[PDB]
């Protein structure tokens, strides 16, 4: 049912003069400079705000327009400086030879430097999104195009923003609508997902495939027909796919066969381009429609047919987990925050499924010859998903505190994780202990037989091995599959693992990744990482609400600095505190990923082969000797791998030399944060008002120093920026000028 | 008055090393702010060092 | 409620018709931004020094004082042919000026801090023109007018003879188009 | 009101649509004044109206005469556009209507607090409406007038994108598409 | 203008901006019609 | 003196810098077509470049071994604008922004929306003392002497010593 209050707010700019007139505590207005902090910080904690559901509800759906208005504006913004300032046509010709740009700088002081020479008779930053990809395997050949789809971009942005606000200010939905879960499921699956992949389909086998067949057999773009003449003109389409001859018919009649000229099962990747084969995406797409509509099939809504969602849940109970899923229910349709939980991690898990499958299996024509796309995809990827986890962590933290009632949870699977909590922590601590001696130990013995002159009683490929036999014998099952385990496919999923060497140009686009002692070492040292990231977050979330020191930390809410110094020191018992050290963790964990990538494809992957078919790759397979000490990561990974950022100044490369020191200095500018702590400086900031007072001019607003948690909060947030601006430059100046 | 100094000192040196990588990054080493330290060299003048 | 010359906007609150040259025009409201009273003294001196500027542009063309420097016809390439030392004696002069005229009150917190003083009004009437009421009336809305009027001019003498550069006049029997 | 929209007779009176200003028989089937205020719709109407009109007349007049300078020099009207953005004379336009918009800017705020009516300049030189009755007849005009002017213009742009011809041009000749 | 309005115009970050832009561009567009000022020519 | 330095006139290692820039700008030039958008920005960074080398060479400022300009910044006049002049200017804005800070904030303190008054500000008030800050210099001089400027070491709060 749809349910609806309308003229609920009225619209008026009374309120935008009115700072922090959403909170009962901000309303006041200020007497300290913490106030200014403090009405940034709670702006968004909705639930903090007021007790009603419905009200926080109806904010929450307002907001999500708001975020889609300014994804539409960020997308709208790409597709105009490809149509304006790009050389995507001139790439679209030569994209063996043609680097792509589209941002150009205005001639300021000197900054026209960074237009830099990518060809086509065009001079601008090198882009590394993958945008030119994109465009090219979606049939678009001309600008003209670019310029429309920006138009129609703004034009969804300004209908998001109406929807915002209408839905909040003029029909905002009630709670009973937003708990209809079961109807919400069927249309996301069905709706969203479910006709989203097969509207895709639809563009895909009426657009993509005939433009990229006539591009791949080599016609010049101009030459092209525009999209709509395939579907106005059948025959166009049948000379490329004769199976359009016999149109819609067997489809109706099933006899589905007959479409295996556009709809494939090859595998493997297109020779010309080194992507996959478009006719494998269109069947995956369409195969993919059909499994998401009959998903969306499953939930009661307004007739007798599906599952309640109450109902699955509370049978799944067995003989070791008491009242089992009984009272989930309940949570994950009354707390915001639990739901949160839940799709950050899987939202930041499915990021870094996204980051491997692409490497592996590039999707799109001329991406995987393209090390400077392939590297950047990857390493995004990889870090968005990273954040979202932590996210996680922080958000079922805020549940506990704020959202769990032990009425709720007797004796259900919730209530029985809390009350062997103690169990749970313990034994991951230990894992994790065991993780880092067996693993990082192995590099420090590695580098102390080295260092003494012992490379046989090293840990290495040529002396002590450690073969990773089951991801070997994963590869080798990979590689025997098609038309075997998989009959009716032709070639592997992936040339990773195992077969032949694709090369497009003269460049490597895939090729097998053999696995040795190196890889079997960092593979452990990720197993490390992400272990204790994970320790540290579950430990928030399994204490958030109390603990053998602080019996009543839930009366002290999420977010709070310690309980004092007593009780020996309770400095960062609170879950945020667990969310802060988790950051840290999350930061080194990825860094280390995103490394062993980097290395790992430059030393074993990439490179130029030869007429004769000899391969020379970036930096000669350095990685199996090098990559298994400490020493090597420094010396054969950052100090020669830096060369490219370090000897930028004077080039169209020298923003990154900027950007690599400008990072290094707010890295380092963190470190004042993380510490000290605001008594000095509170101290301080008294000797200075003395001499404001003196010569009268001390403000009114009070200046404080910055609460515990913002010195914490500041302290993460530019060790992050300053670590991860970094590795961007690094790995961008690098891959910009080998790749 | 320490801190005065401290931020004093702090943001000119921090400011003109960052003038002059900016400035020699766009490729005009030219264009860097450099001052002489006359004063340290009048100073070894006067101890008899004859170059200045 | 309406302003008189823009008749579809509210009248601005400062402006209620009293002061000479008010015909309620403030259509982006600049007088609610900063203090009448000192707009109104600066719209008199810019009028004040485009009056005199505007007959110094026209004379300059055709007379001259003695010596190649102070010639040439063209007056803002005259600027930077006369004597550099000559023009900061002209500077430092309108400086005394600027003190001396304003009793050393030359900001907008103080120039009107005497309730007596009113804006354009030094007490400077040698000949006593302005002895009948009526007529100084008049006058004041006269001084102003011209002065708008002698704004607009020089800002047009300025840039036809950075367009040109040639004098006002010259430029009007030489007319040549864009 | 009349219960029944007059223009679409299967179709309820549109709610915030009172049936007294100019204009109105009922139409606002998608209900855009269920959301945004009428009297902002009917400033952006008027606007529309009045530059569509300018624009129906200058089309037709341009093509039947320019001014008898090379500087003008006859062309299609639609090709006069990129000429004169070169030559500066658009840019010269474009000054002017800022300025005019930059003050509207205002109009329109005050119109919103309820002090103005929608496109109301109280602008009447020969004052061709001194009484109400024919000002009324005259506002259904504009707006008739007004609507027709923004549809032709529609019209003179897309059939000279099409036919390559001007407005006389193709009533001249009347060639029918293939 | 709507005095609402002008109030929101009118609060620090807004202003800040606004303020900052302003100087910066001032800035830039001095040394865009002036370029490589080290010091002051005499 | 500073013979360890000479005019950048003077200096070869200065004119091979010039040289050097430009030959660079010149290899870069040649790749592009005459006419195109690239050539002309190659052509305007040349001339730009030239104009700067020739700038410094009719001014008089002197040049290391390295063939740059060295500022000398002791207080001679002949030096007068490496960096005397610059201060002054800096003394004179800088001085102008903490004066008139200074008086709006007092201003307002004798107000009942002191606080409102620092987080949505009174901009005909702040325009008004922004207005002011000309003659910052003898203002600040005649509040000194007034015994304005300052308060009395006994009205301020200091903490247990
Ligand atoms: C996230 C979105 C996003 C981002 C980061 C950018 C960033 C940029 N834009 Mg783009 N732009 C965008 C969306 C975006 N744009 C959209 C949606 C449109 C369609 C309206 C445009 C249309 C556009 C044009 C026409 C131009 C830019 C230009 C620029 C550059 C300079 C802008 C500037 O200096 O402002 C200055 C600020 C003012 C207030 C003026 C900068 C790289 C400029 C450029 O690339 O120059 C070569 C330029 O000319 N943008
Ligand atoms: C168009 C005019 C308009 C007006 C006058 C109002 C007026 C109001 N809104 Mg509404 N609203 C609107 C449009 C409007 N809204 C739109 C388009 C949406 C969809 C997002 C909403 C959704 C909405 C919600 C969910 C809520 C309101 C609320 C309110 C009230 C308080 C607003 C306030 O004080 O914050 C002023 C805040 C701003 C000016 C900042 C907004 C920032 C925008 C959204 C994003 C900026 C882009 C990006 C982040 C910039 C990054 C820069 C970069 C450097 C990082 C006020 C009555 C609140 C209320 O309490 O009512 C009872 C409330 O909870 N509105
Ligand atoms: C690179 C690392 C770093 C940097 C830059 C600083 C900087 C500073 N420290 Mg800190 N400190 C550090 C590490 C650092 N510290 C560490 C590791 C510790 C051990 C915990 C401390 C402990 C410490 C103590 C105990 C004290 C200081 C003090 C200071 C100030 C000294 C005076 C000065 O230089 O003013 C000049 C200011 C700077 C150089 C700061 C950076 C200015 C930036 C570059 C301006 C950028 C503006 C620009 C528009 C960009 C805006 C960004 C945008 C997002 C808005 C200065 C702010 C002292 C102080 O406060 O004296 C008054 C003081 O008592 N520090
Ligand atoms: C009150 C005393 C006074 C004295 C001693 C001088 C003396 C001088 N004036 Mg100055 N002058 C004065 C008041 C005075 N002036 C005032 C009040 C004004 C503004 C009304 C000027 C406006 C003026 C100009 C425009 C020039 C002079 C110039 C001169 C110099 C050359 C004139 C000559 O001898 O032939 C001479 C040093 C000339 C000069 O500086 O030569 C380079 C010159 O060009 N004067
Ligand atoms: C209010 C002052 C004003 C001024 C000084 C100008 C000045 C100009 N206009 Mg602009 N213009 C204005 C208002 C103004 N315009 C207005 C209100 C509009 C309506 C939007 C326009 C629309 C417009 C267009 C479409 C074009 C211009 C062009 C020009 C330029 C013509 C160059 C030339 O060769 O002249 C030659 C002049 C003559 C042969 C003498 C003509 C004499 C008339 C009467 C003008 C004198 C008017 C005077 C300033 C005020 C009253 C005089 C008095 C006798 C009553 C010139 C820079 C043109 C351009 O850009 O050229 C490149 C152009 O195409 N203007
Ligand atoms: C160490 C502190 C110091 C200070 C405060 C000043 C201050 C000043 N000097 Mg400098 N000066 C200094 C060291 C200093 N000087 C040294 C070591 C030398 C020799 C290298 C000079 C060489 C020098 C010259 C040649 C001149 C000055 C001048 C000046 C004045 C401008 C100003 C008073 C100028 C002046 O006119 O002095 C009155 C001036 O012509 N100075
Ligand atoms: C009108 C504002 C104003 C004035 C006159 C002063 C004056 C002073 N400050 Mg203070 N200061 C200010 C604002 C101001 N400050 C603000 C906003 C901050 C927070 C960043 C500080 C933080 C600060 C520190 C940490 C220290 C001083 C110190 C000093 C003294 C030495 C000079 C200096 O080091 O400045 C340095 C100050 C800065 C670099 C901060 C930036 C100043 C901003 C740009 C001014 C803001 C102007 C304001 C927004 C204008 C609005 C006016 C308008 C509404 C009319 C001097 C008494 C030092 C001292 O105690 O020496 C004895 C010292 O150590 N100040
Ligand atoms: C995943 C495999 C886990 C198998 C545990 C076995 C398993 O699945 O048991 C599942 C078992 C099932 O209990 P029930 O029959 O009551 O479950 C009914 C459900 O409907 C309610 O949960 O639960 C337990 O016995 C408690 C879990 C103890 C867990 C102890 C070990 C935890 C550490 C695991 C270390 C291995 C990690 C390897 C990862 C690759
Ligand atoms: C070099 C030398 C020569 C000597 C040069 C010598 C004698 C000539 C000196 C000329 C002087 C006396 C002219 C005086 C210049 C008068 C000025 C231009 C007045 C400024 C008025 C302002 C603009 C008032 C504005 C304002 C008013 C309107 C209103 C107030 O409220 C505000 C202020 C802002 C004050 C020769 C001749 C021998 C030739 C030889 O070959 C070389
Ligand atoms: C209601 C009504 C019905 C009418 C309904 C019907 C569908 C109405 C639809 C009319 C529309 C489509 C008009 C569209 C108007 C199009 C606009 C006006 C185009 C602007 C072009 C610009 C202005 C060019 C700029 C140019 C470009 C782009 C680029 C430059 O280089 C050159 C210039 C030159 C500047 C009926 C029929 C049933 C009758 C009944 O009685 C009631
Ligand atoms: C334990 O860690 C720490 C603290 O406590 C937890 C601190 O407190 C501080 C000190 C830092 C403070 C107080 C924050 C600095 C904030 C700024 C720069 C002031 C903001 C001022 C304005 C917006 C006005 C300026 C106006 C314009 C430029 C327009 C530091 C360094 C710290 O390590
Ligand atoms: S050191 Fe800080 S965080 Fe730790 S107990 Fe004391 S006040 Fe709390």
């Amino acid at each position: 049912k749809v349910l609806i209050d309308r003229n609920v707010v009225p619209t008026n700019f009374e309120k935008w003069s009115k700072p922090g007139h959403f909170s009962r505590s901000l309303a006041k207005g200020p007497k300290t400079t913490t106030w200014i902090w403090n009405l940034h910080a709670d702006a968004h904690d909705f639930d903090s705000h007021t007790n009603s559901l419905e009200e926080i509800s109806r904010k929450i759906f307002s907001a999500h327009f708001g975020q889609l208005a300014v994804i539409f504006i960020w997308l709208s913004g790409m597709y105009f400086h490809g149509a304006k300032f790009s050389n995507y046509v001139a790439w679209l010709n030569n994209p063996i030879n043609i680097k792509p740009s589209a941002q150009v700088v205005w001639p300021i002081i000197g900054q026209e430097i960074l237009n830099a020479d990518v060809g086509g008779g065009f001079q601008g930053i090198q882009i590394t999104s993958g945008l030119f990809q994109l465009w090219r395997a979606s049939g678009i050949t001309n600008e003209m195009q670019l310029y429309v789809t920006a138009i129609g971009g703004l034009f969804m942005a300004s209908l998001m923003l109406f929807a915002g606000w209408f839905h909040y200010h003029k029909a905002a939905p009630k709670l009973e609508w937003f708990q209809n879960v079961e109807s919400m499921l069927n249309h996301h699956l069905a709706g969203l997902l479910g006709l989203g992949s097969l509207g895709w389909t639809g563009h895909l086998i009426h657009v993509s495939l005939p433009i990229n067949k006539l591009l791949d057999s080599g016609i010049v773009p101009a030459q092209i027909p525009l999209p709509h003449e395939f579907i106005l003109n059948r025959n166009l389409m049948s000379e490329l796919y004769p199976s359009f001859n016999k149109g819609l018919l067997p489809f109706f009649t099933l006899n589905w066969n007959e479409y295996n000229d556009f709809l494939t099962f090859k595998g493997g990747l297109n020779p010309v381009t080194g992507g996959l084969w478009l006719t494998d995406i269109a069947h995956h797409h369409l195969a993919i429609a059909v499994i998401f509509i009959i998903a969306g099939h499953m939930y009661r809504t307004n007739w007798s047919i599906g599952h309640s969602l109450k109902e699955i849940l509370d049978a799944h109970k067995g003989p070791f987990t008491g009242e089992g899923h009984r009272g989930l229910f309940e949570i994950l349709t009354t707390s915001w925050h639990a739901q949160l939980a839940i799709n950050l991690a899987m939202l930041g898990s499915l990021s870094i499924i996204v980051a491997h499958h692409m490497y592996a299996m590039p999707p799109y024509p001329y991406l995987a010859t393209d090390y400077p796309t392939q590297l950047s995809l990857f390493t995004h990827h990889m870090w968005i998903g990273g954040f979202c986890i932590v996210g996680a962590g922080a958000h079922a933290a805020i549940f506990m505190v704020r959202d769990y009632s032990p009425a709720q949870n007797y004796n259900n699977l919730l209530d029985r994780v809390i009350r062997h909590r103690d169990a749970i922590i313990s034994h991951l601590n230990w894992v994790c202990i065991f993780l880092g001696f067996h693993s990082f130990g192995l590099y420090i013995h590695n580098d102390t037989m080295r260092a003494l002159g012992r490379p046989q009683d090293m840990f290495s490929d040529v002396a002590i091995q450690l073969q990773p036999i089951f991801a070997q014998w994963i590869q080798n099952c990979h590689s025997i599959a098609p038309g075997n385990t998989a009959p009716n496919v032709l070639a592997t999923t992936s040339y990773v693992f195992g077969g032949d060497i694709i090369s497009v140009g003269n460049k490597i686009a895939i090729m097998p990744m053999s696995l040795g002692t190196a890889d079997f070492m960092v593979h452990h040292i990720h197993a490390f990482t992400i272990h204790v990231t994970a320790l540290i977050l579950l430990k928030g979330v399994l204490f958030a609400r109390n603990s053998r020191l602080i019996p009543d930390k839930a009366n002290l809410g999420f977010r709070f600095p310690c309980d004092g110094p007593g009780r020996g020191g309770t400095c960062q018992v609170s879950g945020w505190d667990h969310v802060f050290l988790g950051l840290f963790w999350m930061y080194n964990s990825l860094s280390i990923v995103i490394f062993h990538f980097s290395w790992k494809m430059q030393s074993d992957v990439w490179g130029t082969i030869s007429s004769s078919g000899d391969i020379s790759h970036i930096t000669r397979g350095n990685f199996a000797q090098s990559a298994i000490t400490i020493n090597g990561w420094l010396r054969d990974f950052l100090w020669a791998q830096a060369s490219q950022v370090i000897q930028s100044y004077g080039s169209s490369s020298s923003a990154y030399g900027l950007m690599f020191l400008g990072a290094h200095f707010v890295w380092a500018f963190s470190l004042m944060f993380l510490f000290s702590g605001r008594g000095y400086w509170q101290e301080l900031i008294e000797s200075i008002v003395w001499a404001h007072n003196k010569l009268k001019v001390a403000p009114s607003i009070q200046p404080r120093a910055l609460s515990i948690t913002q010195g914490r909060a500041v302290g993460v947030a530019h060790y992050l920026l300053g670590g991860i601006a970094t590795t961007w430059a690094f790995f961008l100046a690098r891959i910009i000028a080998i790749g | 008055h320490l801190s005065w100094v401290s931020l004093f000192l702090g943001f000119h040196t921090l400011g003109i090393y960052v003038h002059n990588d900016v400035v020699v990054a766009f490729g005009s080493p030219e264009k860097q702010i450099l001052i002489e330290p006359v004063f340290a060299q009048w100073i070894q003048a006067a101890s008899g060092k004859a170059l200045y | 409620t309406k302003s008189l010359s823009v008749p579809f906007l509210e009248r601005p609150k400062n402006l209620d018709g009293t002061a000479p040259g008010d015909v309620g025009f403030d259509p982006l409201y600049i007088s609610d931004l900063l203090d009448i009273q000192w707009l109104r003294e600066s719209e008199i001196k810019h009028g004040r020094i485009c009056m005199l500027a505007a007959v110094g542009f026209i004379v300059q063309e055709f007379v001259h004082l003695p010596g190649e420097v102070f010639s040439n016809k063209v007056a803002i390439d005259a600027l930077f042919q006369v004597p550099s030392g000559g023009l900061w004696q002209i500077f430092l002069f309108i400086g005394l000026l600027e003190f001396v005229m304003n009793k050393g009150k030359m900001t907008p917190l103080d120039m009107f801090s005497d309730p007596n003083r009113k804006p354009g009004d030094f007490g400077f009437d040698p000949l006593g023109l302005g002895k009948d009421p009526q007529a100084r009336k008049r006058y004041e809305v006269a001084e102003i007018k011209n002065g708008r009027l002698a704004m607009l001019a020089v800002g047009g003498f300025i840039h036809h003879m950075l367009l040109t550069h040639q004098g006002v006049v010259e430029q009007l029997t030489h007319f040549r188009s864009l | 009101k009349p219960k029944w929209s007059k223009a679409l007779p299967f179709m309820l009176w549109p709610q915030n649509l009172d049936g007294t200003m100019a204009g109105d028989v009922g139409f606002d089937p998608f209900g855009f004044t269920n959301v945004f205020d009428v009297k902002w719709m009917r400033e952006a109407e008027l606007k529309h109206c009045r530059i569509a009109m300018l624009a129906a007349l200058g089309f037709i007049v341009q093509e039947l005469w320019t001014f008898p300078y090379p500087y003008f020099s006859k062309v299609p009207p639609v090709l006069a556009h990129d000429v004169y953005v070169k030559t500066g004379g658009m840019s010269q336009i474009l000054l002017f209507v800022i300025f005019f918009e930059v003050i509207s800017l205002f109009a329109v705020s005050q119109m919103m607090e309820g002090k103005r009516e929608p496109g109301v300049f109280h602008f009447d030189p020969l004052g061709l409406a001194k009484d109400p009755d024919t000002f009324r007849k005259y506002e259904w005009s504009e707006l008739r007038n007004g609507r027709l002017a923004m549809i032709a213009v529609g019209g003179f742009i897309h059939q000279y994108w099409v036919t390559k011809q001007g407005i006389f041009e193709q009533l001249a000749n009347f060639r029918p598409l293939s | 203008m709507n005095k609402d309005l002008l109030k929101y115009l009118s609060t620090a970050p807004v202003l800040g901006v606004i303020w900052i832009a302003i100087t910066a561009a001032i800035i830039v567009e001095f040394n865009r019609l002036y370029p490589d000022a080290l010091f002051f020519p005499l | 003196e500073f013979n360890n330095l000479i005019p950048c006139k003077e200096s070869k290692i200065f004119n091979k810098r010039l040289e050097s820039t430009i030959k660079k700008l010149e290899n870069k030039l040649s790749k592009y077509e005459v006419g195109s958008s690239s050539y002309l920005a190659i052509k305007n960074t040349i001339n730009k470049t030239n104009n700067r080398f020739h700038k410094y060479m009719e001014s008089g400022v002197l040049c290391g071994k390295d063939g740059l300009p060295h500022l000398i910044a002791d207080g001679r006049w002949s030096h007068a604008g490496e960096f005397v002049i610059p201060s002054l200017l800096f003394i004179y804005i800088s001085g102008w922004i903490g004066w008139v800070g200074r008086g709006y904030l007092s201003a307002i303190k004798n107000t009942n929306k002191a606080i409102e008054n620092e987080i949505i500000i009174d901009v005909p008030l702040a325009l008004k003392f922004m207005s002011s800050g000309f003659i910052w210099p003898l203002s600040a001089l005649r509040e000194y002497t007034k015994g304005d400027l300052l308060m009395k070491d006994s009205e301020v709060t200091i903490s247990p010593r």
